[PDB]
C-alpha cells in the first residue's frame, strides 16, 4: 500500500509535469498558426488592394475616354 | 486567454529587444550597448550610430552584458527606464514583466539583482523570468538540443521533456562579435587601418562590417579538406585535356572609401572556419573549443540509456541565432552527423525570426494560465530578504 | 454600410483633415480641414471644459498633437468628439430624415500616427465607443495609407512634416516598428534661407518658399535673378538664394533612410524597399524637392562601381568591359509609381495622398461584409484591447 | 444639445483600466487591465469656415 500510494503521487506528478510540457506546446503551436493565419490575411489584403486599383484605373479610362470622344468632335 | 498583456524584455549580449505580448514583432531592438558622453549622461538606441559617427571625444561605448548572457552594469541596465519611456511608453507599474541564457546553475545572485531591480528601483507588479533555450524550443518541442549561434559565441544546450540539463550546457568562445574582429583584421590593410577607442570599433561594426558579414559563407565540410579536394580535381580537368569553385571572386562596395574589395570564395569561407576550426588562428586553442567537438554537450547529456538521449536530442535539434544565418545549417549538421553516424539527425530551424527567436520564445507570455510559469512577486522578494 | 455614412478623419499636428462620406464616382480630396486644438477652461474645484472659442478669454488654448505625437489624449479626445458633433449637426439641419439615414450607423476611420502609444491607442478605443456611441472603427496607420494609396507591399514612407520627418519602412503589408524613426522638417528651409537671406523677415521668407519661383535644382533656373509677391501684394526680387535652403534637410533624411533600409534583414525585401521610396508631406510639393531627394540617396546609397575605379578597367581594356557585379542588395533605387487615374488628386498634387489610402481602404473595408479589419461593438462588448484581434 | 445629437445617432458595455488580480485562491500580485463594469459601475463649430475656398 505505502509503495503503490508514493508510486502512483510519484505519476501524478509525472503527469502534473507532462500535461504541462503538453499544454505549453498546444498554446506554442496554437500561437504559430495564428502568427501565419495574420501574415497571410494581411498579405491577402494588400493583394485585393492591388485588384481594386486596377478596376478604378479601368473605370477611369472609360471615363475619360468618353470625354474626350465627345469633346474632339463637338464645339 | 489571459486578460493580460506583457512588456518582453530580451538583453541579448549584443541586441535588446522590448514590446508588448499582443503583437507579432518587438516595437524596438536597439543596442545592449550605450555610449557615456560627458556632467554624465548616457545615450540609448540604434541611431541615436548618430552620436558616434559626430567623432567626439569623451564619447565612449560600454555594455551591458557580458559574456555569460548576463547582465553585469545594473546601474545601466536600469536602459529599462529609456525602454519604458521612449518606446512602449508605459508606466513599468502597471503591467506583468517578461525577461529572458541556460547556465549550470551557480549564478543563479541573478535573481537576487532582477528583485531589486524590478521591485526597488522599478516598482514592476510582477515577472517572469524564461530560459531562453527553453522558451525558444516551446516557441513546439519539449526535447530538443538546441544550437544558439549568437555574438558572444556558440551556445549549446540539451533540453530533455521540458527540463534543461545544467551541467550538459555549453557555451563556445568564438560567435558573431570574433567574426567581427577577423573581418576587420584581415580586411585591414585594404581600408587603410593597419576600451577607449571603442566608439570607432562599435560604428564600424554596426555599419560596414555588419554588412560585409551578410553578404561570409560558411563550407559544407572542412575547408582545407575541400582545398586539396578541388585542386586534385582541378589537375585532372587540366592534364586531361592537354574549374576549381574556390577561384570566384565576390565584390563589396566599401562606402568610407569608395572603393571596391574583392575575396575570392575561399577568403569568404575562410572567415567561419574560425567557428568551427578555431585552432587555426592561434596554437593557444585546442581544435575541441570547436563547435564540433563541442558532441561535447551530448555525451554530457548521455551522462545525465546513453544511446538513447542521444537519439532523443539528435532527433530535436534547433539551430538558432543571428549568425546561424550565415550561408552554408549544412555545417553545424555536417560536423554532428559524422561525430554521431550511428544516429539520424533532423534539424529544425526558423528560415525567416531567428536574430529575434529569443525574445519571439519569452513572447510565446501568451501562455494561457498563470500556473504555465514561476511568477516573481514582490513577496517572494520580502521572504527571501529574511535572514 | 451605406457610403454617405463613412467618416475618415486624420488628424495632424497643424490640421486635421476631415471627410464625410464618399463619392462613389471618384474620390475627392478632403474639403475639410479644421485646426488642431481646443480650448480648456479650468472650473474651480479642479474639473476641466472644452469648447471652440476662448469662452470670455477664460479658457486656455490646447494643441494636443506636436510633432505627430499627442500630448494631451484628453483635449486630444474632446476635440474629436468636436469634430463629430458638428459634422451631426450640419447633417441633421441640412435633411432631419438623417437620424435614419445618413447618420443612423457611422463607421469611423482613424489615421494614425506611428509614435501614438498602446495606451492612446486603447483610451481612443474606449472614448469613439464609449463617449460617441460609434460601433465601427478602424485605426489605420498612416503609413500604411501611404502605401495603398497602387497598394506596395515593400516600400518606404518619407513623411516630411514642419519640424520632424518620419522614415517607415513597409515589409510584407507590416510597417517594421524597430526601424520606424523620425529625425527633429519644413522650418529648416525656412531657417537656411534666413541666414541666407538676413535682412528679409519670416512672412517674406515664408513667402519665398511658397512661391512659383522657389525650386530643388538637380525658364527659371536660366535667370540670374526673378521676382515673386509678397502676402500683402509687395514685389519681391531674389537671386540664386531660390534653389538653396532645401540642403541640409534632404541630406539629414537621406543619412536616415540608408541607416534604416540597411537593417532590413531579408536583402530581397531590402532591394524591393529601395525601389519603392514614398515621399509624402507638404514640403514635397516644393517643385524639385522629391527628384532632388531621390537625387540624393543615389548619391549616397547606390550600390555601384567607383568611377575612378570602372576608368583605369577602360583604360587597360583598350590594348568592352564588363559590368563588377557587388553582393549589395540596393543596386536600384526608385521613387514609387503614383496611380495617375484620380483626377481631382492629379489636379491638388500627392502631398496629402496618405488620405487617398484612406479613402480606399475604408470604401474595400466597409462596403464588404467581412469584419475582420475593424471594431464592431460585438468585439467591444474584449473591450478596448478587441484592438489588437484587428492590427492589419 | 451635442450630447442629445451622439445619443440620436447610431442606432451596450462599459469597462475601465483599473487593477485586477488574478486567482488559481488569489494570486499576492497586481496588474493594471481593461475589466468591464458591472451593472453599478459642449459646443459646435460652423464648418464652412473650415471648407475651403
Amino acid at each position: 500500500l505505502y509503495k503503490n500510494h508514493e508510486l502512483l503521487k510519484l505519476e501524478r506528478k509525472k503527469t502534473e509535469a507532462v500535461a504541462r510540457l503538453k499544454s505549453m506546446n498546444k498554446s506554442a503551436i496554437n500561437q504559430y498558426n495564428r502568427r501565419q493565419d495574420k501574415k497571410n490575411k494581411r498579405l491577402k489584403f494588400g493583394h485585393r488592394l492591388i485588384a481594386t486599383h486596377t478596376n478604378l484605373e479601368r473605370d477611369e479610362q472609360k471615363r475619360a475616354e468618353k470625354k474626350a470622344k465627345e469633346r474632339l468632335q463637338a464645339l | 486567454t489571459l486578460n493580460r498583456k506583457c512588456v518582453v524584455i530580451h538583453n541579448g549580449s549584443h541586441r535588446t529587444v522590448a514590446g508588448f505580448s499582443n503583437v507579432e514583432l518587438p516595437q524596438c531592438i536597439i543596442p545592449s550597448s550605450y555610449i557615456k558622453r560627458t556632467e554624465a549622461e548616457f545615450i540609448f538606441g540604434t541611431y541615436n550610430i548618430d552620436a558616434a559617427a559626430e567623432k567626439r571625444n569623451g564619447d565612449e561605448v560600454y555594455t551591458l552584458v557580458d559574456s555569460q548572457g548576463l547582465p553585469y552594469n545594473w546601474d545601466a541596465l536600469e536602459q529599462w527606464r529609456y525602454l519604458y519611456d521612449t518606446q512602449l511608453k508605459v508606466s513599468p507599474e502597471e503591467l506583468p514583466l517578461v525577461i529572458t541564457p541556460a547556465t549550470n546553475g551557480k549564478p543563479d545572485a541573478i535573481l537576487e539583482r532582477y528583485y531589486e531591480l524590478a521591485f526597488d528601483k522599478l516598482n514592476v507588479p510582477v515577472f517572469q523570468i524564461v530560459i531562453e533555450p527553453l522558451a525558444i524550443a516551446l516557441s513546439g518541442k519539449s526535447s530538443a538540443f538546441v544550437i544558439d549561434i549568437g555574438a558572444s559565441g556558440c551556445n549549446v544546450t540539451p533540453i530533455i521533456d521540458g527540463i534543461v540539463v545544467k551541467n550538459a550546457v555549453v557555451r563556445s568562445k568564438f560567435g558573431g562579435d570574433f567574426l567581427d574582429f577577423q573581418v576587420h583584421e584581415r580586411l585591414a590593410p585594404l581600408i587603410k587601418e593597419e576600451q577607449k577607442r571603442s566608439t570607432d570599433v562599435w560604428y564600424e561594426a554596426s555599419t560596414w562590417i555588419q554588412q560585409f558579414k551578410s553578404t561570409l559563407q560558411v563550407s559544407e565540410k572542412d575547408l582545407f579538406e575541400l582545398e586539396r579536394y578541388y585542386k586534385e580535381q582541378a589537375d585532372i580537368y587540366a592534364k586531361q585535356q592537354e574549374n576549381n569553385p574556390l577561384v570566384q571572386k565576390k565584390n563589396f562596395l566599401f562606402k568610407p572609401l569608395n572603393k571596391t574589395l574583392t575575396l575570392d570564395l575561399k577568403e569568404c569561407y575562410q572567415f567561419a572556419e574560425y567557428l568551427f576550426k578555431p585552432q587555426l588562428i592561434s596554437d593557444k586553442f585546442s581544435p575541441e573549443d570547436g563547435l564540433g567537438p563541442l558532441a561535447k554537450s551530448v555525451k554530457k547529456a548521455g551522462a545525465s540509456s546513453p544511446e538513447q538521449v542521444y537519439s532523443l536530442l539528435l532527433t530535436n535539434v534547433i539551430i538558432t541565432g543571428s549568425t546561424s544565418l550565415i550561408e552554408g545549417e549544412q555545417r553545424i549538421i555536417k560536423e554532428l552527423s559524422i561525430r554521431f553516424p550511428q544516429y539520424k539527425l533532423t534539424t529544425f530551424a526558423n528560415q525567416v525570426d531567428r536574430k529575434i527567436q529569443g525574445w519571439l520564445g519569452a513572447l510565446t507570455a501568451n501562455l494561457p494560465s498563470w500556473s504555465l510559469g514561476k511568477w516573481y512577486s514582490k513577496e517572494d522578494y520580502e521572504t527571501l530578504k529574511r535572514d | 454600410f451605406r457610403q454617405d455614412s463613412i467618416l475618415i478623419i486624420y488628424p495632424r499636428s497643424q490640421t486635421t483633415l476631415v471627410q464625410f462620406g464618399l463619392n462613389e464616382e471618384t474620390f475627392t480630396v478632403p474639403e475639410l480641414e479644421i485646426p488642431t486644438q481646443i480650448y480648456r477652461t479650468t472650473r474651480q474645484d479642479g474639473s476641466y471644459t472644452y469648447h471652440s472659442t476662448n469662452k470670455d478669454n477664460k479658457a486656455e488654448l490646447i494643441k494636443p498633437i506636436q510633432n505627430g505625437e499627442i500630448i494631451d489624449i484628453s483635449a486630444f479626445t474632446q476635440f474629436l468628439r468636436l469634430i463629430f458633433v458638428s459634422i451631426l449637426s450640419d447633417r441633421a439641419n441640412k435633411n432631419q430624415d438623417a437620424f435614419e439615414a445618413e447618420l443612423s450607423n457611422i463607421p469611423l476611420l482613424l489615421i494614425t500616427h506611428h509614435s501614438w502609444s498602446q495606451s492612446d491607442l486603447e483610451i481612443i478605443t474606449q472614448y469613439v465607443f464609449e463617449s460617441l456611441e460609434i460601433n465601427n472603427l478602424i485605426q489605420l496607420p498612416a503609413s500604411l495609407a501611404a502605401t495603398y494609396s497602387i497598394s506596395l507591399q515593400n516600400c518606404c514612407i518619407i513623411d516630411v512634416g514642419t519640424h520632424h520627418t518620419d522614415i517607415i519602412p513597409i515589409v510584407d503589408y507590416a510597417q517594421l516598428d524597430h526601424l520606424v524613426s523620425s529625425i527633429p522638417g519644413g522650418q529648416s528651409i525656412n531657417d537656411s534661407l534666413k541666414k541666407l537671406l538676413p535682412q528679409w523677415d519670416d512672412d517674406q521668407i515664408e513667402s519665398l518658399k511658397k512661391s512659383p519661383i522657389f525650386e530643388v535644382l538637380s525658364k527659371n533656373s536660366d535667370l540670374e535673378f526673378n521676382t515673386f509677391w509678397d502676402e500683402k501684394g509687395n514685389e519681391i526680387k531674389v537671386g540664386k538664394q531660390r534653389f538653396q535652403g532645401c540642403n541640409n534637410l534632404i541630406k539629414n533624411i537621406s543619412n536616415r533612410v540608408g541607416l534604416t533600409l540597411d537593417n532590413i534583414d531579408d536583402i530581397n525585401k531590402a532591394k524591393a524597399v529601395w525601389e519603392n521610396i514614398i515621399i509624402v508631406g507638404g514640403t514635397t510639393s516644393i517643385s524639385g524637392f522629391k527628384e532632388a531627394l531621390l537625387g540624393q540617396l543615389l548619391k549616397d546609397h547606390l550600390i555601384i562601381e567607383p568611377e575612378e575605379e570602372k576608368s583605369k578597367r577602360e583604360e587597360e581594356a583598350k590594348s568592352f568591359v564588363p559590368t563588377i557585379e557587388y553582393v549589395q542588395c540596393p543596386t536600384v533605387i526608385k521613387l514609387a509609381k503614383y496611380p495617375d487615374y484620380f483626377p481631382e488628386w492629379k489636379k491638388s498634387g500627392y502631398s496629402e495622398i496618405i488620405f487617398l489610402g484612406a479613402q480606399i481602404v475604408s470604401k474595400q473595408i466597409f462596403t464588404h461584409p467581412k469584419d475582420t479589419f475593424y471594431i464592431t461593438r460585438e468585439k467591444y462588448n474584449k473591450g478596448p484591447a478587441a484592438l489588437w484581434d484587428v492590427q492589419f | 444639445d451635442p450630447q442629445t445629437l451622439i445619443t440620436k445617432a447610431n442606432k451596450k458595455e462599459s469597462w475601465r483600466y483599473d487593477w485586477y488580480q488574478p486567482s488559481k485562491e488569489k494570486y499576492p500580485f497586481r496588474y493594471k487591465t481593461w475589466l468591464r463594469n458591472q451593472e453599478d459601475e459642449e459646443d459646435i463649430l460652423d464648418l464652412k469656415e473650415f471648407d475651403r475656398r
